[PDB]
């Protein structure tokens, strides 16, 4: 813009999960990109370049870091994935923050579900915080603003 | 049928506060309902647009 | 109504005298860590409580003759075993009793330094000791 | 949760290994986490991305560092699986601790047996501690909070 | 030259898309090179060396790097083709710039069409701002100078 | 049509007394972002205002027969739990009322500093404790 | 035939008062790129102008009563939005009016500092602020 | 233990070779550790995790070094192996030491043959002391404490 | 020599280009060296060492780089070659020059033409010189000296 | 020995070329060293470990740097081999020196003949001495001591 917005004020809401105030804040959000898978050829006469073309939309998976929290909606969704093969896809809203903490712009992310679940190791020489960290898989997304 | 559905869909929302969070969110929740309608092809158009 | 002065002391180390000319490093320390959730309304972070430390004590004597206290603690260590001791340090009052006692447990010393010889040194010959430690504890009551 | 907890204060317990206190006590801790598996299908006439279906659930060794302990109950149980190929599963709970020295939350480890064991090299040269190291392999795990 | 020029001061322009003067301003460019792809022969008889033959030439994708700017109308070009597969090459000219605000030298990047779209990871505890990046993909340039 | 003098103030810490020796560190902050678009005639960048921060805050008293509340405070730390306060500094007029406040929320004592022994020293015992928080707020109305 | 003193001043920062105890980092400053090419009969490179930096500048003043001009300044920051400012600095005759000016441009507080407090402290309190900027402009005519 | 033991004081054995004080000094040992290789099964109907088994038990080669020494009885038996295949395994034992010098603990190291020797480079412009390096190849160990 | 000389001073020249005294001038040259191709071979009944022998000798691609020069013969030279595949080889030589800028030893680098040419990223937040860079692929070399 | 000697004073001799003092003197040498290949197998019903067997001894090339000697002898052989495939190996004696400068111990080098020559990349705005480069590769090493 002239000048452009900052990154650290942002949310993360989920829906089909019922809502706990200590599940919208997170550390950090990753995964928020996309490419196209292309193919090559050489067409003979032409020596300038070789051919492309477009094949496949692809998205990476999106992560999600915060302090370990005890009583998680999202954790026991991930736990029922986990341990017992029950899959049931969430829609999701990343939403980045003006001053007046309304969106400047949000992210749409349609049909997601748990691949990933961790916490980092404990060492007791060190003063640290423990650290979760969250992995789901989507479809695609949209953007809105 | 449709408008069934989607009255369903936004119970969800009756008690919220009223301004650009929830509104954004009832909007990207109605659009996801009818892609899939377009998809399955219940709606005209080439595109969503 | 008025405040305690800083020259009238004792230290209690095991050895055979309790007279020293300077004690120093009887400090507390804590580590803070720090933490900010993205949603949050203020742009500054939350702080709490980490790991503890304590400092090395330094104490400082004059040279006297025949007495080699010093050297002799230090020459205790073998190895990974020493001698450790208990350390009590007290500040006075005008009956030369406690007012104010500094507790330390397990200490031991680091570094034995001995002093520097000149042919215009018209001064006392210090010796010093660092010594390192498990802990401390303060009373005043 | 609101100040999340640190990580520097745990304990390890083992069942059916004879107690001594000082098997429970350890410097690090590693390994808590899991995954799944998936595999990727194209479908003729979808161009917004491929499918991803999870095919198997995945955990990792789980890692424990200490000073060498010459007469310890864990290495002996061990030996008899490395040197005789005698191997007897345990369990082992793995306790992360509050301020009064009861559980925050815990791991609920499955099934366990040694697969490797070292120690650090030696050098005349440095002024260090003899570190050992055990690795285990496990079923899978449940949480306790 | 006697005293070569700065690479700091440079205008991106594109053709076939609704001009703004915010879409013409950015952090960083790259990706203007060129390569020929060879093949190797040994004859019989010569020992000094073996030869070698052109096949291609073959260029890299353009890169463009700017702090994110909500309404841009190169991003949603980007975005019919990334959702839909609607695709519609354009033409690009990267120009280095004099003291008198005029071309020293450009380039003409010819049929370029957006394959990449992203943005740089969020981060709480962090000040800094948000970067938005697109790489196109191109047959081929010409240069003017 | 004159300036405020610096001596005459008082702090409320929670405490039994509100006199000090003294008191630093009540300062504020605020990161710079900066940015250059190639295109620009400028050469040059523009900057914007980033995340802020807070200084600690040391306080430094005078050592008394039965008083201990440095320590007993500091003591109150277990684990990541501590008693948190809310810290009132105030300069003073001649009817001994605030003039200018400074207002702080949440701190507590990342450190506790003993004083030094000396055989010559002809001085008062000081001793000094070192404030985290989380915001200063200054009022002068 | 006599050069300029450097005490009658004066600032205008958009506040309610001009006076200021002292004013500095009124700088200028380009980076340099170097060049040699192997051919060369010289060992040594050529020079030539890169791109351009400006300092930050202090101002201090004493503490009055009801005056919070400095805070509340500094209290107009919100996440990236600020109160920007034009700062007129100049150096007066013996009529009061200007002779040498420094222009600069677009001005915000990056930090306000407070005093320290000492019970001994015979001496004014001085409160201090730093601005960042984008441009500095030289006249004397 | 309550105080663990360092690592830095230690001495080196050999059985079956004429004994020199000087070969008996080293500047460090490492290879003191063992693993165990495994096979991975995915049986159907069990979606939890896969099967994990044993198959062998691996160890490392054990690494010596110290300053150069030109008459030590350790290396012209290296040299029978390495210049004219004549291989005489000896046994060895490698021991960590306490304060009155005697054994903490011990490791047995079975049937050992030499599989490499080498000298570090020489640098002319540097202050450095010359250092040899051994590696032997061998079946098993035990420990004795 | 009883003191070496230095690598500071030098020039590059090109036959079959038209000269400009601007074209003679660069940063820095790389790429004057050589290597054998061997293969090995096992002989019964020797255990001693494997046999090797030559097979050819390999040159790598000769690499220059200077500041930015816009009229360069070089560069129009290599344009012909990388736009419409009109090769025409060349000769060239490297000189290493002493205190009266007369050679010391040269490079007679022999039928020499373009494979790559590339320009630097441009930054516009860095104060930097846009710089060139020249890649050429040739037979062999010899000296004179 | 009791105390070990340092590595900074060495001589390089050749057997075959035309003897010079200033081919004798280097910056560094470096190959001095020695393997041996093996192979694993598995006997059934032996669990405790794998059985090694040996092989082939193996050794690397030997390398030597200097500063740039423009009449060298060394140079004159290798060039010979590069450019006409005309090959004729030589012997070579390492010696590492007492402070008598004779010698400590030698190694004795077999059959060498070169396979690689370079000399470092120059830069105009560097100050830096021209350094050479030689590979040789020999058949075997034996030791005097």
């Amino acid at each position: 813009t002239y000048y452009p917005p900052s990154s650290f004020h942002f949310l993360v809401e989920f829906t089909g999960i019922d809502a706990k105030n200590n599940d919208h804040e997170f550390q950090s959000v990753s995964g928020l990109s996309v490419d196209i898978d292309t193919e090559e050829f050489a067409e003979g006469g032409e020596n300038r370049f070789k051919h492309k073309f477009p094949v496949k939309t692809k998205y990476p998976n999106l992560v999600l870091k915060r302090g370990v929290l005890v009583d998680s909606k999202v954790i026991s969704w991930c736990r029922d994935a986990i341990e017992d093969f029950e899959f049931k896809p969430i829609d999701l809203t990343v939403k980045l923050l003006n001053e007046e903490h309304q969106p400047l712009m949000t992210w749409n992310v349609v049909h997601a579900y748990p691949v990933k679940w961790s916490v980092e190791d404990f060492n007791a020489q060190e003063s640290k915080m423990a650290i979760e960290s969250v992995e789901l898989s989507y479809n695609y997304f949209k953007t809105i603003v | 049928m449709a408008e069934e559905s989607i009255k369903k869909a936004t119970e969800q929302f009756v008690f919220e506060p009223n301004d650009g969070n929830t509104w954004v969110r009832v909007r990207a929740m109605i659009e996801n309902f009818l892609i899939l309608q377009w998809r399955a092809g219940a709606l005209a158009g080439a595109k969503p647009e | 109504s008025y405040p305690l002065s800083k020259f009238h002391f004792s230290v209690e180390w095991g050895g055979t005298k309790i007279g020293f000319t300077e004690v120093s490093g009887l400090d507390l320390e804590t580590e803070i860590i720090e933490y900010r959730h993205g949603a949050s309304p203020e742009y500054s972070k939350i702080k709490m409580p980490g790991m503890q430390k304590f400092s090395n004590i330094t104490l400082k004597r004059g040279t006297f003759k025949s007495d080699n206290e010093y050297f002799q603690w230090y020459n205790t260590i073998n190895l990974n075993k020493v001698e450790r001791r208990d350390l009590t340090i007290s500040l006075l009052n005008e009956e030369h009793e406690p007012v104010v006692t500094w507790k330390v447990k397990n200490a031991w010393p680091l570094k034995v330094q001995s002093t520097d010889l000149k042919g215009d040194g018209n001064e006392v010959a210090i010796e010093s000791m660092e010594l390192a430690h498990e802990g401390l504890v303060i009373q005043n009551e």
